[PDB]
């Protein structure tokens, strides 16, 4: 059954950002409930803890910027898997989140800290995602390779020989 | 296809300049005349 590949992928929500607007104190809420974001995810356990108590270079500049990312790692330091974390954000169009899994390794002779290891790139343009080079370059190889058949095959085809001659037009 | 195409028409150009070469480079009674003038001469000189 025919899929579209996930990097491809473009999702538009005009009745999110009517209600609420784009902003990086709701970028995650905009996000959550695009397809990307896997139900999996600590980042939803830890908004199910949220709900149930209240129902009861630039890394360090957005670090130090908010405190909401602040109570993100404190949240997030005692749950190790799959997370969603800020990238970079640049106002008032522009925002990139960090897709990276960790593994907080505390065993004993590592004196490293969790590993965080990254899993996707994600682009939020305006109020669009983007999520290999590789295959870009070897589509527009391949398809110019096409036309160049394509051309070449014609040009032979336009060719005239002649044993008195040679090859003319 | 190119360079099978283009091998056989030098051949085929090939043995038609041979046979150019071949073509082209290797190189390799009076008595009874005495009375046919007279009798012209004579005839001639009658008739004009």
């Amino acid at each position: 059954m025919n899929v579209t590949p996930l990097d491809e992928l473009q999702w538009k929500s005009p009745e999110w950002i009517q209600v609420f607007g784009l902003r990086t104190e709701n970028v995650l809420d905009y996000f959550a409930e695009s397809p990307f974001f896997d139900k999996t995810s600590n980042n939803q356990v830890i908004k199910m803890q949220r709900q149930f108590s209240q129902l009861n270079p630039a890394r360090r500049q957005i670090l130090f910027k908010y405190p909401m990312y602040m109570q993100l790692e404190e949240e997030l330091m005692k749950l190790d898997g799959t997370e969603y974390v800020l990238s970079s954000v640049r106002e008032p169009d522009f925002w990139v989140i960090r897709k990276q899994r960790r593994t907080n390794n505390s065993g004993v002779g590592s004196a490293k800290g969790p590993e965080i290891i990254p899993l996707q790139d994600y682009y939020i343009i305006g109020a669009n995602i983007y999520q290999t080079i590789f295959k870009i370059v070897q589509s527009r190889l391949m398809s110019t390779s096409y036309h160049l058949n394509s051309t070449l095959e014609s040009l032979y085809d336009l060719i005239e020989f002649q044993p008195s001659q040679g090859v003319h037009y | 296809t190119m360079q099978l195409i283009k091998n056989v028409q030098d051949l085929l150009i090939l043995t038609r300049s041979i046979k150019e070469k071949w073509l082209l480079n290797q190189i390799p009674d009076e008595k009874q005349i005495e009375e046919l003038l007279d009798n012209c001469i004579e005839t001639f000189v009658a008739e004009k």
